[PDB]
């Protein structure tokens, strides 16, 4: 009943205004769909086109979600949501449920869909610019603009909470053991329950949302088993610490006690429980690398206690909500990664290793780009927020194909990192 | 004549109002110059007499052009294009010819009063209102507004195009087949029906855009092959580029060789060859934009060769949707690399050249990869696909390199091509240690200060040696060190350093580097049968080098 007609005055941040976003260039495949998609959307009247008097734009991709037919336009409102939206992390704000992180499971369904009802701000249209490209602008772009909550923008939710919050209200009810926590276009449901005994709290609900008014499309696909994966749940109560062991060898060389020295040194940022000092003497004549030490020590009380001090998660750490995530991730080979989420160096909030296969059908991008996704989730769960990623691969390249893999309705911040020299061996 | 377009709403930036920038008075000449012409277009329509209180100005000035007998009003719009709000703006992309598909006959029309044939949002012209001086009596507040987009007001482009867009429409849909391009005063159309029937299709667009008021100042079409457009001369199975003249002075300034640099890099669209690192490097810092800088033997010589280029031209083809898009590399010089794609060999689409930003250190296997992706890149954009990469490397040097480098990497399937110079590994490092090789604890530091320091070894074998460094850097001689080693040890060795530094610029295995020293290193690795090298605690743990680090 907001005096504007069911239009929520929505209003960028304080001397900021609209996005002025490029539109990189896509494959005519992607432009061919991308049009298809919106020539509909403007018939079903939530889009229209837009003129000159539009200096404003915002990116847009076209991905392909769970299925692999049917395409998807994902709107890029990273800059969108920064200039406005953060006077919509408070105003219409929506908490986050610290025990969801707890759960035994949680399955991620994909509610995007209810926004393209609620209209938008009629003086806020303007800024979901978004322009459809042409091949070698052999034609000017197709200029579009929203009238309603756009999915992805972070306005969506916030103005929508209300509407949902009633919708699952009898759910809540009947089910009060189960938490659902919405981050823009998801929510995420989690419990106690058993395998199949969950995967029908769910499917309730799912039916729930699905017969009282909105379309609800992935926790999954369908019930053809063609022993696949691409089904997504999920299970917080595993997911834990790290690997930071060292060797278990039977003829220590000196290379391996060297090396063994530096990486026991490394943790001294981290772990109080060693200083080798006694262990690093123990070659402090210039003996030979391939060369044979033995296990007598003075020192090796140090590999003795150390080898316990680092298996005792370090404490000192804490989340800060002020903060922003970050998140770095090292290629280790094996189609293996490792990854880290802190928000003050060497003060590790999360770190774990994203591993797919070791040299089948999949790739160093596709495996990256998903190891992102699969990053950016947890810490969504955890923190209730996405993290920013330093990733290992040239600009440009990443640019190129995250797109094509890509699943997810959101698309964190990113930036490309060096050649972190040892700290490649974190695993 | 005028047009029954809609009009584009407009207004000025939030918070600002409209100029109000005075006339000088000038030449009566002038003032009877300009008289003559807002009649004329006032009785058109395009200008309108106004009243009193429209308290906006602009200046006009007039200049009848010389070697020319009419004149033609300027008025400098500057003010308002600053009280303009911003446009979504005028499409800056320009296509690239080997992307422009066919057709066995194009027309070129020429919509120059365009702009004047275009309406203005009617609240919108006060601001437009200018003044053409009294003669010094009666006063006269002669004053004139704009009712179209004047020429040389901030929002007129892009209101042009979407007024002339949203025009061409209806024409469009009858002929879904003639493809119109348009872009500032001209309009591109081709068609693939004989010049008979096309010349009817042309003269009919003609007629259809006069309806909307646009009058076309061309008879029959002032077409005149080849096409002078954006640099390019525009031909029918042949596109290449405007007179590239290169000049050739006893003496350049930043400015001479910037503009140089452009002209190559442009000329590099379809001469395949064209070099520049050399040139473009001299202009370092050279933020002087008037300072004689001597070329180098190097620039010279490039410029020669560019020169020895340039002598013969080159006609760049059209494109296919229907065959192929391969794109070739081959390696050229000191890290410099070119490239041409195309659909049908010994013709090209166009070409191109790539070399390293000033990136400290790089590697042939690396810098491949780096040119397919900027291949890749530019043909989304031309072609809106990926092509075929044919290139000169063994399958088996980039995956034993994508796979053990430690950054995320994925290059389409190219295939192999026997023309060398092939692209290899010169060298790779044992992984591990070495056995019976002797070990040499490498070491080496400067005072940060004094500007001094010494780089020399100590080995299991209880071999030593320290040379002295004059004017180097804690680090020119942590790398000085490895090299002494490489130098003194055998066929076969293991070095250890405490540079995670030079650990880390040797690690990558460069095989060409900006600093002669690395040069120096890559190239006694090539000569050793196994080198491995290793990196314990720089200082504190003070193990084997212990001793390295005191007599060094
Ligand atoms: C002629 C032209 C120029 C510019 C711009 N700028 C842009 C477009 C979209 C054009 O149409 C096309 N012209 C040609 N070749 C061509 C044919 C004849 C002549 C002549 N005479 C010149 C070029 N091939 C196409 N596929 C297209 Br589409």
């Amino acid at each position: 009943p907001i005096s504007p007609i069911e239009t929520v005055p929505v209003k960028l941040k304080p001397g900021m205004d609209g996005p002025k976003v490029k539109q990189w260039p896509l494959t005519e495949e992607k432009i061919k769909a991308l049009v298809e998609i919106c020539t509909e959307m403007e018939k079903e009247g939530k889009i229209s086109k837009i003129g000159p008097e539009n200096p404003y734009n915002t990116p847009v991709f076209a991905i392909k979600k769970k299925d692999s037919t049917k395409w998807r336009k994902l709107v890029d409102f990273r800059e969108l949501n920064k200039r406005t939206q953060d006077f919509w992390e408070v105003q219409l704000g929506i908490p986050h449920p610290a025990g969801l992180k707890k759960n035994k499971s949680v399955t991620v369904l994909d509610v995007g869909d209810a926004y393209f009802s609620v209209p938008l701000d009629e003086d806020f249209r303007k800024y979901t610019a978004f322009t459809i490209p042409s091949i070698n602008n052999e034609t000017p772009g197709i200029r579009y603009q929203y009238n309603v909550l756009p999915q992805g923008w972070k306005g969506s939710p916030a103005i929508f909470q209300s509407s949902m919050t009633k919708i699952l209200e009898p759910f809540k009810k009947q089910n009060p053991d189960i938490v659902i926590y919405q981050y823009m276009d998801d929510l995420y449901v989690g419990s106690d329950l058993e395998i199949g005994q969950h995967r029908t709290k769910i499917e309730e609900l799912r039916q729930h949302l699905l017969r009282w008014g909105l379309t609800t499309p992935d926790k999954k696909h369908q019930k053809e088993p063609p022993f696949l994966w691409m089904g997504y749940e999920l299970h917080p109560d595993k997911w834990t610490v790290q690997p930071i062991v060292l060797p278990e060898k039977d003829s220590w060389t000196v290379n391996d006690i060297q090396k063994l020295v530096g990486k026991l040194n490394w943790a001294s940022q981290i772990y109080p429980g060693i200083k080798v000092r006694q262990l690093s003497k123990l070659l402090r004549g210039t003996k030979a690398l391939t060369e044979v030490i033995p296990l007598t020590e003075e020192a090796e009380l140090e590999l003795a206690e150390n080898r316990e001090i680092l298996k005792e998660p370090v404490h000192g750490v804490y989340y800060d909500p002020s903060k922003d995530l970050i998140a770095e991730i090292q290629k280790q080979g094996q189609g293996q990664w490792t990854y880290q989420i802190y928000q003050e160096p060497f003060k590790n909030l999360k770190t774990g290793k994203y591993a797919r296969m070791r040299g089948a059908h999949t790739n160093d991008v596709k495996q990256l780009t998903e190891a992102v996704q699969k990053i950016t989730t947890e810490s969504i769960v955890i923190w209730g927020k996405t993290p920013k990623f330093k990733l290992p691969i040239q600009k440009e390249t990443w640019e190129t194909w995250w797109t094509e893999y890509w699943q997810a309705t959101w698309i964190p911040e990113w930036e490309f990192v060096n050649t972190p020299p040892l700290v490649k061996l974190w695993y | 004549p005028i047009s029954p377009i809609e009009t584009v709403p407009v207004k000025l930036k939030p918070g600002m109002d409209g100029p109000k920038v005075k006339q000088w008075p000038l030449t009566e000449e002038k003032i009877k110059a300009l008289v003559e012409i807002c009649t004329e277009m006032e009785k058109e329509g395009k200008i309108s007499k106004i009243g009193p209180e429209n308290p906006y100005n602009t200046p006009v000035f007039a200049i009848k052009k010389k070697d020319s007998t009419k004149w033609r009003k300027l008025v400098d719009f500057r003010e308002l294009n600053k009280r303009t709000q911003d446009f979504w703006e005028v499409q800056l992309g320009i296509p690239h010819p080997a992307g422009l598909k066919k057709n066995k006959s194009v027309t070129v029309l020429d919509v120059g009063d365009a702009y004047f044939s275009v309406p203005l949002d009617e609240d919108f012209r006060k601001y437009t209102a200018f003044t053409i001086p009294s003669i010094n009596n009666e006063t006269p507040g002669i004053r004139y507004q704009y009712n179209v987009l004047p020429q040389g007001w901030k929002g007129s482009p892009a209101i042009f195009q979407s007024s002339m867009t949203k025009i061409l429409e209806p024409f469009k849909k009858q002929n879904p087949d003639i493809v119109i391009y348009q872009y500032m005063d001209d309009l591109y159309v081709g068609s693939d029906l004989e010049i008979g029937q096309h010349r009817t299709k042309i003269e009919e667009l003609r007629q259809h855009l006069l309806r909307w008021g646009l009058t076309t100042p061309d008879k029959k079409h002032q077409k005149e092959p080849p096409f002078l457009w954006m640099g390019y001369e525009l031909h029918p199975d042949k596109w290449t580029v405007q007179p590239i003249v290169l000049p050739e002075k006893d003496s350049w300034t930043v400015n001479d060789i910037q503009k140089l640099v452009g002209k190559l890099n442009w000329a590099s669209q379809i001469y395949p060859g064209i070099k520049v690192r050399q040139l473009s490097k001299l202009l370092r810092g050279t933020k002087a934009l008037t300072e004689v800088i001597p070329l180098t033997e190097e620039a010279e010589l490039e410029l020669a060769e560019n020169r020895e280029i340039l002598k013969e031209p080159v006609h760049g083809v059209y494109y296919d949707p229907s065959k192929d898009l391969i794109a070739e590399i081959q390696k050229q010089g000191q890290g410099q690399w070119t490239y041409q794609i195309y659909q049908e060999p010994f013709k090209n689409l166009k070409t191109g050249k790539y070399a390293r930003m000033r990136g400290a250190h790089t590697n042939d296997v690396k810098q491949l990869t780096e040119a397919v992706q900027k291949i890749t890149t530019e043909s989304i954009v031309i072609w809106g696909k990926t092509p075929k990469f044919k290139l000169p490397i063994q399958k088996e040097t980039w995956e034993t390199w994508w796979t053990e480098y430690w950054q995320a990497t994925w290059i389409p399937e190219w295939e192999f091509v026997n023309t060398p110079p092939l692209v290899k590994l010169w060298y790779q490092l044992e992984k591990e240690p070495i056995v019976g090789a002797e070990t040499f604890y490498v070491d080496g530091a400067a005072n940060r200060e004094t500007k001094l320091g010494k780089a020399g070894y100590v080995t299991n074998k209880g071999r030593q040696k320290v040379v002295p460094l004059t004017n180097t850097t804690n680090q020119k001689t942590e790398l000085q060190a490895i090299y002494l080693a490489l130098q003194d040890s055998g066929l076969e060795v293991n070095i250890v350093t405490d540079s995670q530094y030079a650990l880390g610029i040797i690690q990558a295995q460069p095989d060409k580097s900006e600093s002669e020293l690395v040069n120096q290193i890559i190239e006694q690795l090539i000569k050793k049968e196994k080198v491995y090298l290793a990196w314990v605690p720089a200082h504190k743990g003070i193990g084997g080098n212990e001793q390295v680090d005191k007599l060094v």
